[PDB]
Parts: structure tokens; C-alpha cells; sequence
């Protein structure tokens, strides 16, 4: 699988790190995918960038 | 937070149930963001059209 | 400009027409760009493949 | 439905924010969707990051 | 290194391979990244869904 | 075709043009697409956001 996360900006640098091994943990566990055939992709955006729901920032 | 899976065609709604759930509480968890912030779509195609280290996967088989 | 639209299945052509003539719109108003240089395109899948406010979508029902 | 938009950087934060709006609106009137289950992404990129038509600015 | 392709249904396994090998070989010249290091997925519809130029495209012809 | 690429920060802005432009040659020659219906978007990102086959940056 590939799997695109799109987050806000302002995780610590070992909280970005736990997140992706967090990812490829679940995704084999819940599907059974090798981690060999997992790729991880993370994206950081303000959050005015991003509206959830038809949520408006602000 | 918005996440995306692209993955082989092939998966049971109780596969799909379980990967949603999972990427959402770890995402949750790391981001403090309640589930209610964020959305998980999953996009399907033909084994033919992923490709992991130059090499093209097979059909999924359930 | 380039534009995405994930989306379950069930739109017809029509309705397409109608999403991409408005997004082109308002993209072209924000951005000064020409629809010659905007590029739309739409992803449909299942309602099992959508998942907002913690649950899967059904499938799509017109109306 | 998710709404991804990839834009030239140097737009207003109103104008973006105009912009997610919007897009929630049309979406809302083209094709009936309830702002509920709309998502917005606005992603920002250097003009030279994009090629539209086989184009290469400058 | 990651890279997607959505195009219209309708290309054959030998031009996705095609496809697949010719991407892969200019990425890897461009950023040293070796083959086993790049992902890579084609994302398929209808002509419908793609709009260039402000018009939906026609479907693909041929097809697969 | 629309082809996004992501791929690591590094790159000049002269190189990644070339990239666009060798992008753009490979889809007409392997698919026979005219550039005209081919958009590229490149998108660049730090080391530590992306994990291929489950490796994770630094180890």
C-alpha cells in the first residue's frame, strides 16, 4: 500500500518518526501487508490549509 | 488530518473496517486530533498498476 | 492549477460537468489562471472506501 | 468528497480562505453534497514545480 | 522516492510496463535513488473524470 | 496523464526542470501520450517523511 498522511505542522521530530512506524504497524496487522510492500508518506500543512468537514479555520 | 491509502482491489469491507480504524487511532494518538477531524479515503486499482522496486504486483487475492 | 476530487461512485456525466465548470471557476478567480491552464481530475470508489467522522460511507444515493 | 487543490504559492490567506469556501459552496451546489462530508486540501508549490499541457514555465 | 500517474483506463500491461521502467529509470538518474528505493502507482477512470483545456476527455481508445 | 513525484529535497530548480521536461519525454515515448494532455507536479519533501518498504530514514 501506499499511505498519505496530510497533518498539521508542529510534531516533534520523534513523534513524526513514531507516527510513520505506527502506520506500517497497523496497516499489517489490520490487511497483513509485508512491510515490504508499505510506503509511508508524510505532509505537513498549516492549518488554514486544511478544512475537515467543511470546517473553516478560525 | 486527511489520509489516503492506494492499495491493490480486493479487500473485504472487514479488512477495509479494521486498516480504518487502526490509521485512525494512531493518527489520533500522535496528532491529539479527535477522530471527528479527520478523513480516510482508500483508492483501488489493478495489480498491474503498482509497482514496488521496478517490479509490478500481482492481482490481490482475498 | 491542478485539482483532485475524490469521490464515491454514482455521478452522472452531467453532474461532473456541473463540479468541474464551478471548481474551474473558482480556481481561474483565485489564481488569475485561464482554464487552459487548470487541470481537474475526478477519483470515484465505494462508499466502504470513505470514512468521515469515524464511519465508512454507503454507497451513493442520488437525491 | 476530498477536494485537493495545487496552487502557485503568493495567494492571500482571505484569498485562500475565500478560495476553501468556495470550492465548499460549489461542490455543495454541483453535485448536492452536504458540507459535512466535504474536505478541503489547498497545497501551495513553486510555479517551476508544475507543468500543466507538457509546459515549462519560463 | 514516490510517484503517481492517474490516466484513462484503457493502456496495456506492455505500455504500463513501459511506463513503469522509463519513470523509474528517470527518477532514479535524477535523485541517485536506486530502483529499490522507488514506488510507484497508476490510477485509472473514465474519460469523464479528466478535464484539460476546461472539456472532459473522451474515453481511450483502444483499450487494455 | 497527471504524474506527481515526490521525491527528496536537494535538487536545483535547473534540475528539476530537466526532470520535468525527461518526465514529459518518457510518458509520450512509452505511452504515446502528446505533451499536451501530460501535467507533471513535483513535490519535495525531507528524508524523514517518507518511508519506502517499510525503512524508516536513519536506521
Amino acid at each position: 500500500p501506499f499511505i498519505e498522511c496530510h497533518i498539521a505542522t508542529g510534531l516533534s521530530v520523534a513523534r513524526k518518526q513514531q507516527l510513520i512506524r505506527d502506520v506500517i504497524d497497523v496497516t499489517n496487522k489490520s490487511i497483513g501487508s509485508d512491510p515490504k510492500i508499505i510506503n509511508v508518506l508524510l505532509v505537513e500543512h498549516a492549518e488554514a490549509n486544511m478544512s475537515i468537514s467543511g470546517r473553516i479555520h478560525g | 488530518p486527511m489520509i489516503s491509502c492506494d492499495m491493490r482491489y480486493g479487500r473485504t469491507d472487514e479488512q477495509k473496517r479494521a486498516l480504518s480504524a487502526g490509521l485512525l487511532r494512531v493518527i489520533s494518538e500522535a496528532t491529539g486530533e479527535p477522530r471527528e477531524n479527520i478523513f480516510f479515503v482508500i483508492r483501488e486499482g489493478s495489480g498491474i498498476n503498482f509497482v514496488q522496486h521496478g517490479e509490478h504486483l500481482p492481482d490481490y487475492v482475498p
